[PDB]
RNA sequence: GUCUACGGCCAUACCACCCUGAACGCGCCCGAUCUCGUCUGAUCUCGGAAGCUAAGCAGGGUCGGGCCUGGUUAGUACUUGGAUGGGAGACCGCCUGGGAAUACCGGGUGCUGUAGGCUU
RNA sequence: GUCUCCGUAGUGUAGCGGUUAUCACGUUCGCCUAACACGCGAAAGGUCCUCGGUUCGAAACCGGGCGGAAACACCA
RNA sequence: ACAGUGCCAGGUGGGGAGUUUGACUGGGGCGGUACACCUGUCAAACGGUAACGCAGGUGUCCUAAGGCGAGCUCAGGGAGGACAGAAACCUCCCGUGGAGCAGAAGGGCAAAAGCUCGCUUGAUCUUGAUUUUCAGUACGAAUACAGACCGUGAAAGCGGGGCCUCACGAUCCUUCUGACCUUUUGGGUUUUAAGCAGGAGGUGUCAGAAAAGUUACCACAGGGAUAACUGGCUUGUGGCGGCCAAGCGUUCAUAGCGACGUCGCUUUUUGAUCCUUCGAUGUCGGCUCUUCCUAUCAUUGUGAAGCAGAAUUCACCAAGCG
RNA sequence: UUAAUUAAAACAAAGCAUCGCGAAGGCCCGCGGCGGGUGUUGACGCGAUGUGAUUUCUGCCCAGUGCUCUGAAUGUCAAAGUGAAGAAAUUCAAUGAAGCGCGGGUAAACGGCGGGAGUAACUAUGACUCUCUUAAGGUAGCCAAAUGCCUCGUCAUCUAA
RNA sequence: AGUAGCUGGUUCCCUCCAAAGUUUCCCUCAGGAUAGCUGGCGCUCUCCGCAGUUUUAUCCGGUAAAGCGAAUGAUUAGAGGUCUUGGGGCCGAAACGAUCUCAACCUAUUCUCAAACUUUAAAUGGGUAAGAAGCCCGGCUCGCUGGUGUGGAGCCGGGCGUGGAAUGCGAGUGCCUAGUGGGCCACUUUUGGUAAGCAGAACUGGCGCUGCGGGAUGAACCGAACGCCGGGUUAAGGCGCC
């Protein structure tokens, strides 16, 4: 159906989202980005390890949503439904076209769209699981598996982070006893200080 | 048959072999364009120029 | 091929700034222009008469003509092989006091100042430029003090 | 595109505005002894057949609308030409447009 | 210290709320004969001077939003010129110069021209 | 594939920018006949294929979708 | 007094004559118009910049939708008010424009460039200069002025079309307008005719011939600038092969298979391109004959099976011989 | 019958059927005429076509394109001629030959000869019904035929295949 | 001796200079006209002017990057309010009474994006200026503008040379003019295409027109460009033997 994912490889044309200029993209393959506990509160799940692009390149939404699968299917097993909470985070906005053949040749040879891919960078984070710290082997195999679905290198890092957070996981306790982090369910929010002395007053009230 | 459509490659050298010369200045300038009234009395001001000689 | 239209690819070049839109400072009509005077040329979207063609905005040109409204501005345009001088028509709105010549003016002033000032007083005076000569030599104290040691810091991987 | 019949313009030969009645302007039957259909008829008379081109690949769906305008001035009755841009639909004095209507 | 008329730059001047305003002002305010204009003297126009800073307006406030300006981000990203540099590539490193922008942190919160007032 | 064209009650079909969306058949009710049929008097029933746009107003006009029917695909 | 003939006039007239039967173009034809224009992008922060590149528009519309002045402020939302509801009209409040400005888009615009009234014809007459495409030619469109006549406003001013970027047309001919105009041939008068200036009638292949086919009966000058074989690059498609392992295999991922994904190889498929060959490389298949490859069907020697035997299946060295 | 790549199913043929013409004619030649061929002819003839022995048959369509027939009843219609205005050139009007338009005939003239839906008591069919539709809507025959893409159609026979 | 925008050919030597395959118009696409590129003839001066360069000032810009807790557009996940609307229920005599619950809604957050988005915003780049045609004085003319002998322009006399950044270099100017108007390749940027020794662009440099050392071999790669020679030394590349 669709052709060998060697012929898409390389981020060779301008991004081409779907736009009012494109017009008839089909849907993409990948259309659910979290699974787990996404109800998990922010400290349940100190640990947070990412698959890490090493080269430049574009990944397919056919592979997006098999390595979702494949990295699920292995936490699933082994820290069970509720004790993990995978994101992945690379969406599927460039748009490569078919310039489908059998005739005209080369003439009037500008593609209709085919389906869609993530333009990732080196670096750049392609999904992430967060779970609590006695699962650090499980998902480093996890997402060890889930490379297998990609082309090209990619590494797998765990972050010091505290789990989908920006913040460094060896001050986020403190932070938060100090109120300067308020959990807001997945995450948390960050009080500075500033703003109206109303606000501290019911934090510290 | 199909043949090249445009290009300018070649062309800034060719445009150097004999320069590209600034245009030419002196140090009068015509008067063709300004405005013909400003222009009409500025006539009318040099034709008059002898009448205040002898005080010059 | 491209269109030959007259305000094609203007998209960013005469729209206004950002937060910028609205009335035109009534000071852009009250600048004094005078012929042989040296103007930046802006086309300004939001005054669509006398507007400059768009291969004239940010050249800068001489003033040649002034009527009620705009002037006559003698402007360099390059052709190809050529440099043509080029006699436009553009509405005060859309030209601005070039402030090149000004530090040359000043520099014109302060030297026959100073050619002026030393003359009587029987000295010499540097009048011309001259380029950033290289640093001379001095002395760098320590102050009791050990350059701090540095050294390249590890790779970490902060992905 | 509707005309008024009556304007108030500028007058050639009274040198000032004055009032005009408008017209729509035609062309003319042609004349049998202008100089160049007596050098037509001519040049089609005899052996060779046409002589001349025949112009088909017509394209102009419209023509350009010249009004020709008199002033109105018992003594000076002169006429001119003014020509409006192209047109499909052209009227004399139709009924000026009012607003804040219900159409029927 | 500060206001009025007309301004220049056009948020450091805006927006929200709160406090305070001496004198002169500027207003709110009271009327419709006249001028003028409305369904309506509400607005516009006109004639006034009983009352009031309640509001506008002015000054001050807010761990205020915005705005302005610095720091950090960062010699990072990007980049001019160079190599018979690496790599299957994708790309990457070095040499020679230039060099950003968020999040985050701090500070500031109209200046001023002409003419005329008030303010021992 | 290019190009042309078409979707309107249950069926086949009209609709000359403002229709109570037309016609026939069909369905329903009542008459007639012992009864049926014909025949006479009445009635209901349109997602105007779908989205969006111009318009005072669109089933119509204008693009994009969902189906459908045509004519072309030659010189080797 | 007609047949008839001579000469004119109208019709008919592929019986016959001459001629034409666009261009671009991933060969040509079919298809499209990238042929004259305009917007955004491409386009690599001056300008310029190509493809049958991408997304669109144009051949019109407007007596006001032109000009001036005044007064107002829009989309949307919140809260209220008989009939009144999601939606009628009235009120208050917020409202940077999220509306509108003929149309494509982009820019521009808030006591306005928007909406509503009032008065109007600067959409008039006229000589030059300039800008844009550019050869610094024409057209078209546009920009500052200058001379008149007007409109509007209290006035400063603004206006010689549409807020800006598109909305269009030479020579020859014809037609209309202008002057107490020139000429109309030996002189004069008068018709006519020709001139001079300015509009219009149109060339859309849009710097502007007047134009249908077929050729397998065909012709000539050429072209490898250009198609139909081979060969060459490429490998989408075809063919063949790995990697991961959800599952199948009663159990058991991998004896044998293998999804979702992903990495290759090859040129025994078809494409794509047009580099060689058009002063010619004989164009399918079969017959014959030799040789070569292995991606092994058989046979030799082996490993593994969900190999008891027999039969079969997977794999290895392997192209000697069939 | 294509001399010198095609001998054939192609041409011819008898048979059949249309068409023009009674001589100042039909058809044709010729620059030209009291010119010429058919024609030393006369409708059982000459001239122009199509089909192609015999046998059986030759359906429907005159809307299209052709051919043909009637014509001042009557739109357009050249030259000439008639009249009026004017100094005249010129202008205008009236009148209106064929031919076109108008109306008939004609297919052994060129040619043409549909679509959708429901329906019989198992299912399939659908004699039957409704509808839209054109100038007729392909009749009698015949067929994967030298004519049928799909297609190496389906059944049977012929073969071991 | 028909015409041929088409094919083929076009005859001695040396010396000097030396291209174009690009712009616009053309029933123009195998061809012309046109500008550009070339050559020739000079001439006007010189022993101030100029520049494919920097420096110093001064403007222009909307690409790279970045942003989306900023406008437009696209997009993932939780959380807090919620009656201002709906879906499920659920006690009911039943109501906006109660009870929940999931949606939408709003509020701060959060993942991910743009050739036809953007508040920001480079590098490289594009104008201009860097003096005698300047600077400063006194006066005269005007029909232009005007409260003003104002304003602006022009003209006249006069005084000022430390020639007002670096570097390099002699400049200017006029006629006549051929061939060309099929290009192709490489670094970087870049459009279409799966890609192509594919089609199409920008910049510069090349091949074409060009030999020579090296890359065994080769249009373009690397080095370096050429009168006929001797000596020396190199480049890129090399030094088992060839
Ligand atoms: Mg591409
Ligand atoms: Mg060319
Ligand atoms: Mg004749
Ligand atoms: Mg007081
Ligand atoms: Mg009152
Ligand atoms: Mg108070
Ligand atoms: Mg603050
Ligand atoms: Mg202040
Ligand atoms: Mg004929
Ligand atoms: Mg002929
Ligand atoms: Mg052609
Ligand atoms: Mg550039
Ligand atoms: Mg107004
Ligand atoms: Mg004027
Ligand atoms: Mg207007
Ligand atoms: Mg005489
Ligand atoms: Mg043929
Ligand atoms: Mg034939
Ligand atoms: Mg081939
Ligand atoms: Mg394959
Ligand atoms: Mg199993
Ligand atoms: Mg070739
Ligand atoms: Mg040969
Ligand atoms: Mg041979
Ligand atoms: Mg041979
Ligand atoms: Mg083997
Ligand atoms: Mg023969
Ligand atoms: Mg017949
Ligand atoms: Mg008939
Ligand atoms: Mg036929
Ligand atoms: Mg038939
Ligand atoms: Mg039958
Ligand atoms: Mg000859
Ligand atoms: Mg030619
Ligand atoms: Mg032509
Ligand atoms: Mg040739
Ligand atoms: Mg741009
Ligand atoms: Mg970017
Ligand atoms: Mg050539
Ligand atoms: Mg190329
Ligand atoms: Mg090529
Ligand atoms: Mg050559
Ligand atoms: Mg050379
Ligand atoms: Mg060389
Ligand atoms: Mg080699
Ligand atoms: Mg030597
Ligand atoms: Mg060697
Ligand atoms: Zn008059």
């Amino acid at each position: 159906g669709r052709r060998p994912a060697r012929c898409y490889r390389y981020c060779k044309n301008k991004p081409y989202p779907k736009s009012r200029f494109c017009r008839g993209v089909p849907d993409a393959k990948i259309r659910i980005f979290d699974l787990g506990r996404k109800k998990a509160k922010v400290d349940e799940f100190p640990l947070c390890g990412h698959m890490v692009s090493d080269e430049y390149e574009q990944l397919s939404s056919e592979a997006l949503e098999a390595a979702r699968i494949c990295a699920n299917k292995y936490m699933v097993k082994s820290c069970g439904k509720d004790g993990f909470h995978i994101r992945v985070r690379l969406h599927p906005f460039h748009v490569i076209r078919i310039n489908k053949m059998l005739q005209t040749g080369m003439r009037g040879a500008f593609g209709k769209p085919q389906g869609t891919v993530a333009r990732v960078h080196i670096g750049q984070v392609i999904m992430s699981i967060r779970t609590k710290l006695q699962n650090k082997e499980h998902v480093v195999e996890a997402l060890r598996r889930a490379k297998f679905k990609f082309p090209g290198r990619q590494k797998i890092h765990i972050s010091k982070k505290w789990g989908f957070t920006k913040f460094n996981a060896d001050e986020f306790e403190d932070m938060v006893a100090e109120k300067r982090l308020i959990p807001d369910g997945c995450g948390v929010k960050y009080i500075p200080n500033r703003g109206p002395l109303d606000k501290w007053r019911a934090l510290h009230s | 048959a199909k043949s090249k459509n445009h290009t300018t490659h070649n062309q800034s050298r060719k445009w150097h072999r004999n320069g590209i010369k600034k245009p030419r200045s002196q140090r009068y300038e015509s008067l063709k364009g300004v405005d013909p009234k400003f222009l009409r009395n500025m006539r009318f001001a040099k034709k008059h120029n002898k009448k205040g000689l002898k005080k010059m | 091929t491209n269109t030959k239209g007259k305000r094609r690819g203007t998209r960013y070049m005469f729209s206004r700034p950002f937060r910028k839109h609205g009335v035109v400072p009534l000071a852009t009509y009250m600048r004094i222009y005078k012929k042989g005077d040296i103007v930046d040329i802006k086309g300004m979207g939001t005054v669509q008469k006398g507007m400059p063609h768009k291969c004239y905005h940010g050249k800068t040109g001489r003033v040649y003509n002034v009527t009620q409204h705009a002037v006559g501005i003698v402007v360099n345009k390059q052709v190809k092989g050529k440099i043509l001088a080029k006699r436009i028509n553009v509405r005060i709105e859309h030209i601005k006091h070039s402030k090149s010549r000004d530090s040359f003016l000043k520099r014109v002033k302060e030297n026959d100042q100073k050619k002026k000032e030393a003359k009587e007083k029987g000295t010499w005076v540097q009048l011309k430029r001259q380029p950033a000569p290289p640093r001379e030599a001095h002395f760098v104290r320590t102050n009791g003090k050990e350059p701090e040691l540095l050294e390249p810091i590890p790779y970490e991987f902060m992905a | 595109v509707n005309v008024p019949k009556t304007r108030r313009t500028f007058c050639k030969k009274c040198g000032k505005h004055q009032p005009h009645k408008v017209t729509q302007y035609k062309k003319g039957k042609d004349s049998l002894y202008a100089q160049g259909k007596r050098r037509y008829d001519r040049k089609q008379s005899g052996y060779g057949g046409q002589t001349k081109p025949i112009f088909r690949k017509k394209a102009k769906t419209t023509k350009k609308i010249v009004l020709r305008l008199e002033c109105v001035e018992p003594n000076c009755r002169s006429k001119r030409m003014l020509a409006i841009k192209r047109c499909k639909h052209f009227e004399l004095g139709g009924d000026k447009k009012r607003k804040g209507q219900v159409i029927q």
